[PDB]
């Protein structure tokens, strides 16, 4: 249908196969092929358990991926139990992933900023911190060795600082991999979004199963504020009598619009009113013939 | 008579014949393409007829 | 996609499709498990 539900699809499936395990891609794909879809329909298509997909529904709700929608109907069997729909909003999807890989990019870069700086001095037996600046008035008179004030044990250099390089190896590891992701959203950027809701997701749902609990047609409630083309065709004959209709409205509405007999006429006159050539052309045609052989569940309806 | 064996008749031949008729992974390819829904193609069946299916 | 819908057929799901360029146009309501194909003839349709 719409290439950009296609590229967002793809942009959901990246994300979930990325940085998300093999369960999370199994649920997150289940969503997206089948729009609109309960947790009976997951249980039935994935075979999945409410334990398992427990944690599964958790980080996908904390990371915004999936909406869930509270709507309870009305089957035939009134056991209304509160099912819940799990559906995709696609701007809500797509602004998630866009925050996410922008915060980690962001505290990638404050890591690195916090690895710029200089090593220090770390105390094993404390095992306490300390900086540059804070180190500077914890040393002897004899000019040889950091010395803690609690421990007097001869600190020693901490490995950070040297990790700046495998941090921005860490940087360019990540930002290759996470290209097509700024890729996909240059094109995205670039054109609209509709904002899409349940019953949005309505109109374009697959159906997962041939008998679903769920009844995905929504339910409003009260109080709640959370054409056709005919043709004529005349073989030419016909032409008349289209003629003859019209002059006859034209003859009906002259005699609706006729004055009456009492006003174009005075009625002071009259009294007071109170209470065969079939054979000739069949023995033409045969002088022809032998002239040329010479020469040769019910609801209300209305009708659509 | 039965639809589980298979009997070629140019052949007089008769094969094991599964729901999930896959002999090869070109065949599994084209079972899971084949879906119009998202339901897993269980593994119960599929050593039924042919023989190995977890390699 | 004005063709083609998701549809419940005597309390059975299933996909209503248009085949429309064949002659003369069907309306084909497949099974989604793929237990029955059912396919409606337009040419004597009344109401
Ligand atoms: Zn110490």
């Amino acid at each position: 249908d719409r290439p950009i539900d296609d590229i967002v699809k793809n942009l959901l499936k990246f994300v979930v196969r990325g940085f998300y395990g093999g369960s999370f891609v199994l649920v997150l794909d289940a969503i997206l092929f089948h729009s609109v879809l309960a947790e009976d329909d997951l249980k039935q298509l994935l075979s999945i358990n409410k334990t398992e997909l427990g944690p599964l529904i958790a980080r996908l709700r904390s990371d915004r991926l999936i909406s869930i929608h509270k709507q309870r109907e009305y089957p035939p069997n009134s056991k209304s139990v509160e099912r819940v729909y799990y559906y995709v909003k696609y701007p809500h999807a797509i602004d998630a992933i866009k925050w996410k890989v922008h915060q980690v990019v962001q505290r990638l870069k404050d890591d690195l900023d916090k690895n710029s700086e200089p090593n220090g001095y770390m105390c094993p037996i404390c095992l306490t911190k300390y900086t540059q600046l804070e180190a500077v008035q914890l040393l002897n008179f004899d000019r040889t060795e950091f010395l803690c004030s609690l421990c007097d044990e001869p600190l020693v250099e901490d490995d950070s600082g040297k990790k700046n390089k495998e941090k921005q190896d860490k940087l360019n590891r990540l930002m290759d991999q996470i290209q097509p992701i700024i890729d996909s959203l240059k094109k995205i950027d670039d054109s609209r979004i509709e904002e899409n809701t349940f019953e949005i997701a309505l109109a374009r749902l697959i159906p997962p199963q041939n008998q679903s609990h769920a009844a995905y047609t929504y339910n409003p409630k009260k109080g709640s504020t959370m054409a056709t083309l005919h043709i004529n065709i005349t073989t030419a004959s016909d032409e008349v009598a289209q003629r003859e209709l019209q002059e006859r409205q034209a003859e009906e509405k002259r005699k609706q619009n006729a004055v009456p007999e009492w006003h174009k006429q005075s009625t002071i006159g009259k009294t007071a009113l109170g209470r065969e050539e079939r054979e000739n052309e069949k023995t033409l045609n045969d002088y022809y013939a032998a002239l040329a052989k010479k020469q040769a569940l019910e609801d209300e309806f209305e009708d659509v | 008579k039965l639809d589980r064996i298979e009997f070629d008749p140019k052949k007089g031949t008769f094969k094991y014949l599964s729901t999930y008729d896959v002999h090869s992974p070109s065949e599994l390819l084209k079972l899971l393409r084949s879906q119009v829904t998202f339901k897993g193609i269980s593994c119960k069946d599929l050593k039924d007829g042919w023989p190995q299916c977890d390699e | 996609m004005s063709h083609s819908g998701a549809a419940i057929f005597e309390k059975v799901s299933g996909i209503i499709a248009i085949n429309e360029d064949v002659s003369p146009a069907e309306l084909t309501w497949r099974s989604t498990d793929g237990d029955k194909v059912h396919t409606v003839v337009l040419s004597t349709i009344d109401k």
